[PDB]
């Protein structure tokens, strides 16, 4: 009595995603995640001036280009042998941090929320699933249902302006957005002025107010209606993080620290243990066993027998690991926002001080949204601090020369998860460039040993009581905030 | 107050053209969506998914045949029978599955459209996906139309990404033309099909650093004073109104911040590279 459901396009993610599930006895029993679009940035990059990479790679994704820019300029800093100044480091963090706020807000409202909030009766808010299990369906008190739905929809609409203001903040020192000009090998291209720091700060305070007063309360309220969604969309419960927003010039300390959590145990992150498999991916590898990114190969082959995705399959110590705010917040285990502490008590009867106090609830559909909202607040606290640390007038750029032969790796966390760019230079040109991105870790297919990717695995057990309105499939997928442009590049 | 019907499709794109559109002001995106256009299909933001989303797209393309704008973000890959870009899956009168390539989608929808508008340098000119080293046979809308022998009014709005003012302005001008063609002639296009309204000015000729350029005052590094020419600025070979309009609601622009990389031009990126070597 198995039924197959195929969803292509899985909309309200970035890029081209197909999801297939098998359903039996009202639950998902198997799943496949497929990325159907390829560009091959790693091929396009070969033979170029290595400095061009920090512009080229941004075009992997117009939602997270600052993450790719950051990873690229860090790879170049490493390869070129240049150290960024204090003010350069802080300026890079302000450019990138403003897009963390943009990206999380864009995701929750403009990608995720239409699985919960009933929009107006005009395109693109309709058509929608007939039985969509929305706030207006779940909340049985009609006035409360209307009021809660209107509350959520008004925030969706206001968030359109708030996310635009975040891009004003990115452009302040980044030049424009999408696709900044302001980050380069050696630092940042425009020294912050007192006036422009103040103009960034004024906009930031408006964003921060929305985060604390509107976004966090909505997420906790939403979770209190959908308590069942803290109990499904579980997956491997393995997470990895690389470290993001270095807080000192030697990159020893970060806002959110590197680390790995596998099978209930914390360990340090060791980049030597990252490798990619391609057994079910449209790529040829010169050797079996998975390849470390430093010898990565990008030889597309859409005819590869048994393959079903343009996404490669990264594993850490041969384990699937997921990435993103859940991963970073679990690894760092920061103190929860005051709003979260309060609303967990008031709305759920939960006493929680630190993220891990959520326990099992963290590894779920709603847990992923909570992690993302809490991280938005945590990032805002950091930006508020960086705005005091940044020094008007202080040099942000250090000169460098393209080396003949070198290698460098830039490590960071994109809003959606762990990100590195590996750069190898020969005869002053890009010899190899290998990108291991965030959604790559989440939306990958099975590896050579048949181990499902994290989204595939997290789909197992998801309830589908109505096969014609399989709303929880998309809810699980969107909780990961997938970017398929990033996943495939 | 009849809104312009829009079907927005993505090929080999990065969603940056969409994100830039979300940054519109005067009007802002809320007013664009509720008052200016009917955004009927858009994979990044629409409520429906899969079968329902595609069925709706095709129903609109039928009901509004010859009366919707086909907006294209991203390039069209033609290698390997189009299989480098699968945009969806369709189901027959029987129960079977058929993948739809970007080639198939554009071949289908373009003849149904009132006009096609290629937003961004990828769709207009090939851009980064079509740059040296790619193996996907990545192609622009104009080249795909030429290969397919499709004659459909086509307007290009390039940039990587384009400014929201360029996209909104062009779409509004096109819709005004359709509603009253003699009161609102179509914007004059250059040889590369982009409106002179936005792409007629040369950046360099209109640049506030031109006095410095003329006096040979060149910035030694990004954070020194002077014209940006020695840092790689492609303003001299680039045609857009960025010097006037600036970016992100007037907050900054590429030349003030750093350099112009010529992102609106049909030879972007290869003809504008290396980015940090002077023209
Ligand atoms: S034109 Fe640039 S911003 Fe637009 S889809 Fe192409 S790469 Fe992205
Ligand atoms: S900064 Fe660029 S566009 Fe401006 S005058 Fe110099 S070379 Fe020309
Ligand atoms: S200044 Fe140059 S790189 Fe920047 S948006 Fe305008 S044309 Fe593109
Ligand atoms: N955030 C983001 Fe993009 C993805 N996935 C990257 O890296
Ligand atoms: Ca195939
Ligand atoms: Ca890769
Ligand atoms: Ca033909
Ligand atoms: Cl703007
Ligand atoms: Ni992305
Ligand atoms: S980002």
């Amino acid at each position: 009595g198995k039924v197959k459901i195929s969803i292509d396009p899985l909309t309200r993610v970035e890029g081209h995603l197909k999801i297939e599930v098998e359903v039996k006895d009202g639950k998902v029993v198997d799943a496949k995640c497929s990325g159907g679009m390829f560009r091959g940035f790693e091929q396009i990059l070969r033979g170029r001036d290595p400095r061009d990479s920090s512009q080229i790679v941004q075009r992997i994704c117009g939602v997270c280009p600052t993450a790719h820019c950051t990873a690229s300029v860090m790879a170049q800093d490493d390869a070129f042998g240049v150290k960024v100044t204090t003010n350069g480091r802080i300026t890079r963090n302000l450019i990138f941090g403003a897009n963390y706020l943009q990206s999380h807000i864009l995701h929750f409202y403009h990608l995720a929320a239409l699985d919960y909030v009933k929009g107006p009766d005009v395109s693109p808010f309709v058509p929608r699933y007939a039985n969509a299990d929305l706030l207006t369906d779940r909340i049985k008190d009609g006035a409360k249902a209307d009021a809660t739905n209107t509350y959520g929809l008004n925030q969706y609409l206001k968030a359109l302006e708030i996310r635009r203001i975040c891009h004003e903040m990115v452009a302040m020192f980044g030049g424009r957005m999408p696709h900044v000009q302001g980050m380069v090998v050696g630092g940042a291209t425009e020294i912050p002025t007192a006036d422009k720091v103040a103009e960034y700060a004024a906009r930031f305070k408006e964003v921060q107010k929305f985060v604390i007063e509107e976004y966090l309360p909505l997420i906790y309220t939403l979770g209190s209606v959908y308590t069942d969604l803290f109990e499904t969309g579980i997956g491997w419960k393995n997470v990895i993080a690389f470290g993001v927003f270095p807080e000192d010039d030697d990159y020893k300390t970060f806002l959110l620290k590197p680390g790995v959590y596998i099978d209930g145990k914390d360990e340090e992150f060791d980049s030597k243990l990252v490798k990619e498999y391609v057994g079910h991916s449209f790529f040829d590898h010169s050797a079996p066993g998975g390849l470390h990114y430093s010898v990565g190969e990008t030889n597309p082959n859409p005819d590869k027998p048994g393959a079903y995705s343009f996404v490669k399959a990264p594993r850490y110590k041969d384990k699937p690991c997921e990435v993103g705010p859940l991963a970073r917040m679990w690894v760092q285990n920061p103190e929860l926002s005051p709003v979260g502490q309060k609303l967990l008590k008031e709305l759920y009867g939960i006493e929680a001080k630190n993220f891990r106090d959520l326990g099992d609830k963290a590894f779920s559909i709603m847990g992923r949204h909570v992690a993302r909202a809490e991280e938005t607040w945590l990032t805002a606290v950091a930006v508020e601090k960086w705005l005091k640390q940044v020094q008007p007038g202080a040099e942000t750029y250090v000169k460098s020369e393209i080396p003949d032969a070198a290698e460098g790796t830039g490590f960071t966390e994109a809003p959606r998860g762990a990100l590195l760019h590996y750069l190898k230079i020969k005869d002053k040109k890009i010899e190899n460039y290998q990108i291991v991105s965030a959604t790559l870790w989440n939306a990958n297919p099975r590896d050579d040993m048949g181990q499902r990717g994290p989204i595939e695995e997290a789909l197992i057990g998801v309830p589908v009581p109505d096969i014609k309105n399989p709303v929880n499939v998309g809810r699980l997928v969107r909780s990961y905030d997938p970017x398929l442009g990033c996943a495939v590049h | 107050a009849k809104k312009a019907p829009v079907i927005w499709v993505q090929g080999q794109g990065c969603t940056g053209c969409s994100v830039s559109l979300l940054n519109a002001v005067h009007p802002r995106i809320k007013e664009i969506l509720l008052d200016v256009i009917s955004l009927e299909f858009h994979p990044t933001v629409m409520a429906s998914e899969g079968e329902m989303a595609l069925a709706h797209m095709y129903e609109i393309a039928e009901k509004f045949n010859g009366n919707f704008f086909l907006l294209v973000e991203g390039a069209i890959p033609t290698a390997k029978e189009g299989r480098y870009c699968i945009v969806g899956e369709t189901l027959d009168a029987k129960g079977h599955h058929h993948e739809v390539t970007m080639m198939e989608l554009i071949r289908d929808l373009a003849p149904k459209s009132l006009a096609t508008v290629a937003v961004g340098t990828c769709s207009a000119y090939g851009g980064i996906p079509a740059a040296e080293g790619n193996v996907t046979g990545s192609k622009s809308v104009r080249d795909f139309f030429a290969d397919e022998k499709i004659e459909k009014l086509l307007v290009n709005v390039p940039g990587c990404p384009p400014h929201p003012d360029w996209m909104v302005g062009t779409l509004v001008a096109a819709w005004s033309h359709v509603l009253n063609p003699t009161e609102h002639p179509l914007p004059e296009l250059d040889d590369d099909g982009r409106p002179l309204l936005f792409f007629g000015d040369n950046i360099h000729e209109n640049c506030p650093y031109l006095d410095k350029y003329d006096n040979s005052e060149f910035a030694e590094t990004f954070t020194k004073p002077g014209c940006k020419a020695e840092l790689g600025c492609k303003g001299p070979s680039t045609y857009a109104d960025c010097a006037k309009r600036r970016w992100n609601n007037g907050i900054n622009w590429c030349v003030e911040n750093a350099v112009c990389i010529g992102c609106v031009e049909p030879d972007f990126p290869d003809g504008k590279s290396p980015f940090y070597v002077a023209e």
